[PDB]
């Protein structure tokens, strides 16, 4: 029997995420009779923000009240965008369903609670929360992807950010990934052994945070590259291992089900945290 | 402007 199954659950992006990584479009919602696309994680997705080119706007600005604008929440009555952790709990103090939720999930439903059509839509915006502050911006712009053109990338401007769909479980922690692996090899589990990935795609990387860009490069898209069927549900080249040594990262696209034991090694998910390791 | 979805309701602009 596999031993690590309930151990490498959490790594069945497919089963866990269910939806586009790189770029998360995996539902769609109607406001006022138009359908839309919406992203529908169930995991958040550590350090991903979306790049703006040409412009020196950033995408943590409110949007333009076009260029001069980004992709938050402009300025409202009271300031519901963006609000620091404290600020959410003292919000929602009577709410025992939600006060004490964890600063990600809580971020998820407190942009969620935002209802665009003033009858009940199932419409409910991204958000990112940026653990360098503590606060949560909801997401006015549900688009991540455009090549006013822009694209969603791991960087290191965005490694305390964390992108945040409407379906966010509440126990991510426990289910979804977050830190690399430090001295362990994804393998798939086979008569009583985990062997190695037959068949990877190798991508040279300086360091583990450039491996973990590259994986979330490639990873699940809900959206084609240069701009339903598109939907992947979480399908694609989600996990890498990274070669620490021969500085490889080795990128595949099939759910791994056992860890092996390498000190040159470092077990990466496009999901993952570009740098933290446990 | 929006309508919180969770109670109370309330309108925000």
């Amino acid at each position: 029997g596999n031993p690590w199954t309930e151990y490498m659950a959490k790594y069945d992006i497919e089963e866990v995420h269910g939806s586009g990584i790189r770029v998360d479009l995996g539902e769609d919602a109607e406001v006022a009779g138009t359908q839309y696309r919406l992203p529908s994680g169930k995991c958040p997705v550590f350090g991903k923000g979306i790049i703006i080119e040409n412009s020196n706007t950033t995408f943590l600005k409110p949007v333009a009240t076009l260029k001069d604008g980004g992709f938050a929440f402009p300025p409202t009555n009271p300031l519901i965008s963006p609000m620091t952790l404290n600020g959410m709990r003292d919000f929602y103090k009577n709410n025992e369903y939600v006060k004490n939720l964890d600063e990600l999930t809580l971020c998820s439903r407190h942009a969620g609670n935002m209802n665009p059509d003033n009858k009940n839509s199932n419409y409910k915006y991204p958000a990112v929360y940026d653990y360098n502050d503590k606060k949560c911006h909801i997401l006015y712009i549900a688009a991540q992807e455009n090549n006013f053109c822009f694209r969603p990338a791991k960087d290191k401007l965005f490694e305390n950010y964390t992108y945040l769909s409407k379906n966010v479980v509440d126990n991510w922690e426990e289910v979804c990934p977050r830190k690399n692996l430090e001295n362990a090899k994804f393998g798939l589990w086979v008569d009583g052994n985990c062997e190695d990935i037959p068949h990877v795609n190798e991508f040279s990387a300086n360091d583990l945070f450039e491996c973990n860009k590259l994986v979330f490069e490639l990873s699940a898209s809900d959206q084609p590259k240069q701009y339903d069927r598109y939907k992947s549900h979480g399908k694609g080249y989600n996990w890498g291992n990274y070669n620490r040594e021969t500085q490889k990262c080795e990128i595949f696209n099939v759910k791994p089900t056992c860890l092996i034991n390498n000190s040159s090694y470092i077990a990466t998910t496009a999901l993952s945290h570009p740098i933290e390791v446990e | 402007c929006w309508t919180t979805r969770m109670s109370p309701p309330q309108q925000i602009c």
